[PDB]
RNA sequence: CCUUGCAAGCUGCUUUUCCAAGUGUCAGUAGCGGAACGUUCUGUCAAUCGGAGAAGGUUUUUGGUGACAAGACCUGGAGAU
RNA sequence: CCGUUCUCGUUUGUACAGACAGACUUUUGGGGUGCUAAGAUCCAAAGUCGAGAGGGAAACAGCCCAGAUCGUACGCUAAGGU
RNA sequence: UAUUCCUCAAUGACCGAUAGCGUACAAGUACCGUGAGGGAAAGGUGAAAAGAACCCUAUGACGGGAGUGCAAUAGAGAACCUGAGAUCCGAUGCGAACAAUCAGUCGAAGGAGUAGUCAAGCGCACUCACUCUAACGGCGUACCUUUUGCAUGAUGGGUCAGCGAGGAAAUGGGAAGAGCGGCUUAAGCCAUUAGGUGUAGGCGCUUUCCAAAGGUGGAAUCUUCUAGUUCUUCCUAUUUGACC
């Protein structure tokens, strides 16, 4: 959430109800995903279906942003983890963070320039 | 220095107990030392075990002096206590500097 | 319900091809009431496929691959690297090192495991209720109609296998050779593969007293 | 999974152990010389087990004892606790003749005779009839029991 | 319950609510400055900046959060300085965002050994976002005509 | 140490004894003196109760 | 480690050492071990920086760096020396201040 | 990973899980042991996907400790598990 | 005989090994041979490399300090330095 | 009972154009040798040839249009499905003729190209926005093998693509799992949309010392304890070419 603002939008959860790699997100939507939808009222969560994939779970954002995550052959346990953090983040795109402290007005009182009189 | 810290606040007599603490590396010792260390317990550096006052261990203090510093119970208390004591909390200072 | 393994007897309704009511049969604890086991079905299902397996692969060795026994040049002065034939397992249109030979892949195993799990198989069947028993499976004509609308008739079934108690019956023979999902066999046949292939087990009376004769026949040593 | 004996979930009691392919990359611990070491015979693959480096070995160092009888007979044991055992299971007819025969049928002896049977004296204080056998060859406290009870 | 606030607390925030849409909490740039801990690290903010620190445990998005080491205060006229903290300062700040870093590499490989190893590694960080500081006296909203 | 200044191919330099050498070598003197102390003023007898 | 995951890292490379497997996969270990070393060499270089410009700000009132942060340690001060090296860059009056009250803590001999 | 508690089942009433604490441990050649990824073929399979575009190829994005996996565009034109 | 270590690192059955080419440094102040020579050579007692990265000795297998599970633009020290 | 110069039918957890016979294609050919003898390479347009009439520029269309066709880089004359890499020639952006080195890594001024969010007044500041380049600073003597020890002026490799070396049977030594309680069959025999039978044999019970004759009381006292064998997987040994 940005300024106060949510970014992750829309929930797509792809899944598959005859193949075997969609066990663990397919007991996952039983389990967790109402209490998810529950705690979370402005994020709206779909449900499609695709017979013969593999099961995966996208992530769509305020900034025009796809995040995609294969599930397949995994635990309801980490298809809600991995679930959690597509909720948690802001979209932004995975490269190395430059600066842990972000500021647009460095000084206060005045950067020390040469002409600095006490 | 870093005997700074270790070195004594109170007066040294007899005490009923002893605090030993590895300040050396282990390699480049005899095996030796190495195993009288680790049978009083020590096995990392800037670790510290408690023992009590008997020549069994001052023995082995004694074997192994140069690498240890070896401290008594009042000694151990007044260091710990000294170190709270300098890391308490003061009342803050604010200072005015204006007119630049 | 009823829970399985406890050795006891299950009672069971008789019918035939034409849905009449043809009473009952007492089956045998120590053959339909067994613990099921799924790695004694595993077992056997390996034992089965692995003396199945044909095992005509064969390549070629260097005593075998076409090719002069002669030194391709000189041991040294030519500058290259030392070989003995041009025929060795890294060169292109060489032999094949390790590599396979006709064989078989047969693996063994005990005969009491054997009845083990065709007891299991057959247990499994009947607590699933996808076993039926007939009172005989005469039919009026060889057509092969009768069985597809038998088949058709028939509820919640994909394939169906039919055992017979003894030789086949020519008519029973001739209806269902073109249908790939009704198959048939004789009580001296009954395997664990086969069963498990099919959701649907039919047996007759005298399948079912041959098979728990057999059972309770031990084995002459 | 109802009592379900489906192809597609058999499995076994434990995973099944896979074979140890020597001579793969550095990760799987068996890459570049497999498990040999570095030269020599036992690298190079030559090498008899069972010799000793050119020293004289134990088995030629021994000397060689006695002679071999090819007429030597063979004859089972069987202890008179075994056979009161049987006695007292009903198994065995106290009453009538014992020979080779009862005791090859009951199970005593074993599944190849060869030479007939030796009656041995475990189990002698379990004996209270008296007994007739007809065996091969008896020991002195098996005979001193049995004629003590009154048997032959 | 009181065992993660007194744990927070040892660590360096306290956690005061969540965010309500009513609320309006992001004022423009004031110029004073406030230099908090959190944890073993140390940062020197304004009202508007942003910090990423390390994974926070008991706090989620949107929560209000007050920092409670302050270590010195400043503006353009005087300074307060905490032997070792403040305890009258107060900063206030909202959690943003909970967030895996890019993947680094771990590499070790010793020459002519017959040895490499190769892992990766992915750091969780906690995102704030600052919006108040108080304990110095602000200078007053000044529309200088 | 090694103490092979004069002789070989394979240079072994000479290590000096400056005066940072010295204060710390001095520091590790007072440290062992100090256990010492320690160890003689407890050394009197054995502290009772096993 | 993959054929094309080597060549995604060996992107950017001057000559042959961007195509060819064999001279790709040598220059792409050196990289991984140079940046494993970096990581842990980071560190030193960032703070002897943080020091440097620490004592340049506070030689202006002519106290060292030595004197000055003992100073602060004695006042019970725990302003680490990126924040301290932070200050003397960004708020120079704030830093004066710290240096009058470390000099007043702690002068030293001269 | 180990150790110690705490709670469950077991049958073993003692061996397996979950959770918390650990100023407990984790360089490694020859060598030994444990656990996994991928390739071709086979059973499940006359079942599932495919002109709503298969296999294969070039970009790019996302996930895992890793071998690797998966989303999308372009090419390709009938197979894949 | 008694303390410390709470670790089995002890003994032993079964199964699988590798290795049997070592190097340097501790006053030539443990010694033999050599010329009280060798980065010679052969033994006794320690340490390091071998199989060990990191800081100092300009550069550096073997010397001094010290043992790399991973991340951080946090702090305190060793050998050695200002 | 043994073998296949031969014939007919069927099968394959056999191969799929560097594979499978030396030969998928007119191969014991071409080619090499006096001779015996050695011995290759080379598969694919499209559903159907409908295989490009006609125009322009060149000596000449294999080019640029037009047309056939779903598709024309699907346009070939023993070769045109897909079309990777080494390799060659161009275009756009940035660096580049006063500065040296396994050519990178950690920071980084500047230059260049391009997005989106929405409250407030339709601007503007927010996304450390994203992508490419990198002046300048710190640090940094390739890989494999063999060695006490290699940047080594010790070995090996011009580069790319494909291929290339712990594997099979039988008998032994063990570990983990399972069947039965004495365990288990071998050749064979009856049937195969497939299993069932077969006691000859092997091990144990079992008896311990001994060259051979000869000889042979386990424990427990308190409702008694008293034996194994056969498969499966994996690590090793022997005989076979035995990791190459
Ligand atoms: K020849
Ligand atoms: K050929
Ligand atoms: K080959
Ligand atoms: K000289
Ligand atoms: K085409
Ligand atoms: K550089
Ligand atoms: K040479
Ligand atoms: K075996
Ligand atoms: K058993
Ligand atoms: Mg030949
Ligand atoms: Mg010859
Ligand atoms: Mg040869
Ligand atoms: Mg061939
Ligand atoms: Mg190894
Ligand atoms: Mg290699
Ligand atoms: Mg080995
Ligand atoms: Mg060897
Ligand atoms: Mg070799
Ligand atoms: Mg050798
Ligand atoms: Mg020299
Ligand atoms: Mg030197
Ligand atoms: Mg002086
Ligand atoms: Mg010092
Ligand atoms: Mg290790
Ligand atoms: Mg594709
Ligand atoms: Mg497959
Ligand atoms: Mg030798
Ligand atoms: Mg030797
Ligand atoms: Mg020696
Ligand atoms: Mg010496
Ligand atoms: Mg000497
Ligand atoms: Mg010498
Ligand atoms: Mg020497
Ligand atoms: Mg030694
Ligand atoms: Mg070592
Ligand atoms: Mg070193
Ligand atoms: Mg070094
Ligand atoms: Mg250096
Ligand atoms: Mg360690
Ligand atoms: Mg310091
Ligand atoms: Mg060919
Ligand atoms: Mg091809
Ligand atoms: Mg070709
Ligand atoms: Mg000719
Ligand atoms: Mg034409
Ligand atoms: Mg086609
Ligand atoms: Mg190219
Ligand atoms: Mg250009
Ligand atoms: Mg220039
Ligand atoms: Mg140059
Ligand atoms: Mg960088
Ligand atoms: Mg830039
Ligand atoms: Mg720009
Ligand atoms: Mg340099
Ligand atoms: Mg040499
Ligand atoms: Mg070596
Ligand atoms: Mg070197
Ligand atoms: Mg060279
Ligand atoms: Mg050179
Ligand atoms: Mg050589
Ligand atoms: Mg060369
Ligand atoms: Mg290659």
């Amino acid at each position: 959430a940005l300024r106060g603002v949510w970014q992750l939008q829309k929930l797509v959860v792809s899944y598959c109800n005859w193949g075997g790699s969609s066990r663990g997100i397919r007991a996952f939507m039983e389990s967790e995903l109402p209490a998810l939808i529950e705690k979370n009222p402005q994020l709206e969560v779909v449900t499609e279906l695709s017979r013969g994939q593999h099961p995966y779970l996208k992530g769509i954002y305020r900034n025009r942003n796809e995040r995609v995550v294969c599930v397949k052959n995994m635990d309801p346990d980490q298809v809600l983890l991995n679930a959690t953090r597509l909720r948690n983040s802001l979209g932004r795109k995975v490269v190395k963070l430059r600066t842990r402290h972000v500021t647009k007005h460095p000084s206060v009182q005045g950067t020390w320039t040469t002409a600095v009189k006490f | 220095s870093g005997f700074r810290a270790f070195k004594a606040q109170v007066p040294i007599q007899w005490s009923q107990s002893l605090y030993i603490t590895l300040v050396r590396g282990l390699p480049g010792t005899r095996k030796l030392h190495r195993r009288t260390l680790e049978a009083m317990g020590l096995r990392r550096c800037h670790r510290t075990v408690l023992h009590s006052n008997t020549s069994s261990i001052r023995g082995m203090i004694q074997q192994v002096k140069r690498m240890v510093v070896v401290e008594t119970e009042e000694m151990f208390k007044a260091r710990k206590e000294a170190e709270a004591n300098h890391k308490a909390l003061r009342p803050p200072l604010v200072v005015s500097h204006s007119i630049p | 319900d009823r829970t399985i393994g406890q050795y006891q007897d299950l009672v069971i309704p008789v019918t035939n091809f034409q849905n009449e009511d043809k009473g009952f049969m007492v089956l045998a604890g120590d053959v339909f009431d067994v613990p099921v086991r799924k790695d004694i079905i595993h077992h056997v299902v390996r034992w089965q496929l692995a003396k199945r397996q044909q095992g005509t692969h064969s390549t070629k060795t260097i005593s075998e691959v076409s090719g002069t026994g002669r030194k391709p040049w000189n041991q040294k002065g030519t500058g290259r690297a030392r070989h003995g034939t041009l025929r060795g397992p890294q060169f292109r249109g060489g032999c094949v090192m390790h590599g396979p030979r006709p064989r078989s892949h047969a693996i063994k195993m005990n005969k009491q495991v054997r009845r083990l799990g065709l007891k299991i198989a057959l247990t499994a069947r009947a607590a699933e209720g996808k076993l039926l028993v007939f009172d005989d499976l005469a039919l009026p004509t060889h057509k092969t109609k009768n069985i597809v609308n038998y088949y058709n008739q028939m509820e919640t079934t994909k394939k169906v296998l039919v055992v017979e108690g003894g030789p086949i019956d020519e008519k029973l023979k001739l209806a269902t050779q073109n249908l790939h999902y009704v198959n048939i066999l004789p009580s001296i046949g009954l395997n664990v593969y086969s069963i498990l292939l099919h959701d649907t087990l039919v047996m007759s009376r005298d399948a079912v007293n041959k098979i728990v004769e057999r059972m309770h026949t031990p084995i002459n040593r | 999974a109802y009592s379900l004996l489906s192809l597609n979930d058999l499995r076994d009691n434990v995973p099944r152990k896979l074979k140890t392919r020597k001579g793969r990359g550095i990760g799987s611990g068996k890459g570049k010389t497999a498990g040999r070491g570095h030269k020599g015979q036992k690298a190079r693959g030559t090498m008899k087990f069972g010799f000793e480096g050119g020293q004289t070995p134990l088995r030629r160092r021994l000397p060689k004892r006695g002679f071999k009888n090819k007429f030597k007979l063979h004859f089972q044991p069987v202890g008179l606790g075994k056979i009161a055992k049987l006695i007292n299971a009903g198994q065995i007819d106290s009453h009538e003749l014992i020979t080779m025969k009862t005791l090859k049928d009951v199970g005593a002896i074993g599944k190849q005779i060869e030479d007939g049977v030796r009656l041995m004296g475990r189990g002698a204080d379990e004996i209270k009839w008296p007994l007739h056998f007809e065996v091969s060859r008896v020991t002195v406290r098996a005979k001193e029991v049995v004629e003590a009870a009154g048997g032959s | 319950p009181a065992e993660k606030v007194e744990e927070a607390e040892e660590i360096g925030y306290k956690v005061m609510g969540p965010l309500k849409p009513s609320e309006r909490l992001f004022k423009p740039y004031e110029p004073v400055f406030a230099i908090v801990q959190i944890g073993s690290h140390q940062f020197k903010v304004s009202n508007g900046d942003s910090i990423f620190t390390e994974k926070l445990k008991f706090c989620d998005i949107n929560d209000k959060l007050e920092l409670t080491k302050v270590l010195l205060l400043g503006s353009a006229s005087q300074t307060i300085i905490g032997r070792p903290i403040l305890p009258d300062a107060t900063v206030h700040a909202v959690v943003e965002e909970h967030a895996l870093d890019e993947k680094v590499l771990i590499f070790k490989k010793k020459r002519r050994k017959n040895y490499r190893r190769t892992r990766g590694h992915r750091q969780e960080l906690t995102k704030l976002r600052i919006t108040d500081i108080q304990g110095i006296e602000k200078p007053e909203p000044k529309i200088v005509h | 140490i090694v103490k092979k200044h004069d002789s070989g191919g394979l240079i072994w330099k000479r290590i000096k004894l400056t005066s940072t050498r010295k204060a710390n070598a001095k520091t590790r003197l007072r440290r062992v003196w100090q256990n010492e102390a320690v160890l003689k003023a407890c050394g009197t007898s054995d502290a009772a109760v096993s | 480690m993959n054929k094309k995951e080597i060549f995604k890292l060996a992107k950017g490379f001057r000559g042959r050492a961007k195509n060819c497997i064999r001279i790709a996969r040598e220059r792409v270990e050196k990289a991984l071990q140079y940046s494993y070393r970096d990581r842990r060499n980071k560190k030193r270089e960032m703070r002897g920086l943080w020091i440097e410009r620490i004592n340049a700000g506070s030689r202006q009132h002519g106290v060292n760096y030595g004197n000055f942060i003992h100073g602060l340690m004695k006042e019970n001060i725990q302003l680490n020396r990126k924040v301290l090296s932070e200050l003397s860059m960004h708020e120079p009056y704030s830093f004066k201040a710290l240096v009058d009250v470390s000099r007043n803590s702690f002068p030293g001999n001269k």
